């Protein structure tokens, strides 16, 4: 039942220590979450798709089956769904924005966006980076552009300095080949065949960064559940420094994440 | 196209939510959403108020409202 990367990423021995993710609010900046899945527990949540007013309703599918990774890395922690995207799993910039914005004005700690775009946003830095500034962990899936020659791939919200931008390996600490690559490459997550809760009370294996990206936003809650007087930057240089050193930081940033070893 | 992102100066130029619509309007622009903390709003722009309200003193950027998905 208990998904594999849960156990790759080193959840369960953080767990046993007592550390489960109790009084850190979690938001998922995503496609919404389905209040129909008896296995996920929404704290609450708001909704920035203009044609899609509730963000209990994951007509996607893709934020459901996140919040089952966030809540299975760490099961005390609190749930928001902030729907961002529609149904076809696209939305503007700007509804990104407005997501980052009510998570800021509603106190919390870790900021999953298991999102991305090709082309920079000065607003879109100015949100990330404020969102920092106020002591929020933020967490972005990396892409999945693959390889490009020489160029970086990493979408935005990822490829900012603020944002912790995560690549995805499968099962054998393989670089997924869709994993975006690049210097704003930060950290690798389970990514590959990922079982997650999707919508009408199911389970299914996902690929993808947006995989291994809520693995790392549930170990920043982890980690803020251990150290409650850690900030952001602490949580950060944790995580990058006690990872399961891979190769090429331009290919697997600073290797796959050890909570374990990063909780301290 | 349409959808753009209209960034504010502000002890440069612009910081009322009346002042950052009507400078916007000013330029036959249309105000979407007006940012909490980020200086800036989504606005719905021709391609006329995109080279005007990127000539505007009050006016630090005027980019496209960009497309994210789900990886
Ligand atoms: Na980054």
């Amino acid at each position: 039942s208990v998904p594999y990367g849960v156990s790759q990423i080193k959840a369960p021995a953080l767990h046993s220590q007592g550390y489960t993710g109790s009084n850190v609010k979690v938001a998922v900046i995503n496609s919404g979450i389905d209040s129909s899945h008896p296995d996920l527990n929404v704290a609450g949540g708001a909704s920035f798709v203009p044609s899609e007013t509730n963000p209990f309703q994951d007509n996607n599918s893709h934020g459901t089956h996140v919040a089952g990774t966030v809540l299975a890395v760490a099961p005390s922690a609190s749930l928001y769904a902030v729907k961002v995207l529609g149904a076809d799993g696209s939305g503007q910039y700007s509804w990104i924005i407005n997501g980052i914005e009510w998570a800021i004005a509603n106190n919390m700690d870790v900021i999953n966006m298991s999102l991305g775009g090709p082309s920079g946003s000065a607003a879109l830095k100015a949100a990330v980076d404020k969102a920092v500034a106020s002591g929020v962990v933020v967490v972005a899936a990396a892409g999945n552009e693959g390889t490009s020659g020489s160029s970086s791939t990493v979408g935005y919200p990822g490829k900012y300095p603020s944002v912790i931008a995560v690549g995805a390996v499968d099962s054998s600490n393989q670089r997924a080949s869709f994993s975006s690559v690049g210097p704003e490459l930060d950290v690798m997550a389970p990514g590959v065949s990922i079982v997650s809760t999707l919508p009408g009370n199911k389970y299914g294996a996902k690929s993808g960064t947006a995989m291994a990206s809520p693995h790392v936003a549930g170990a920043a809650a982890l980690i803020l559940s251990k150290h409650p007087n850690w900030t952001n930057t602490q949580v950060r240089s944790s995580l990058e420094n006690t990872t399961t050193k891979l190769g090429d930081s331009f290919y697997y940033g600073k290797g796959l994440i050890n909570v374990q070893a990063a909780a301290q | 196209e349409k959808k753009y992102i209209v960034g504010f100066k502000q002890t440069m130029s612009t910081m009322s939510a009346a002042k950052k619509k009507d400078v916007i309007s000013e330029k036959g622009g249309k105000v979407q959403k007006q940012f909490k903390y980020v200086d800036a709003a989504s606005a719905t722009l021709n391609e006329k108020a995109v080279k005007e309200l990127k000539k505007d003193p009050s006016v630090a950027y005027v980019e496209e409202d960009h497309v994210a998905h789900a990886y």
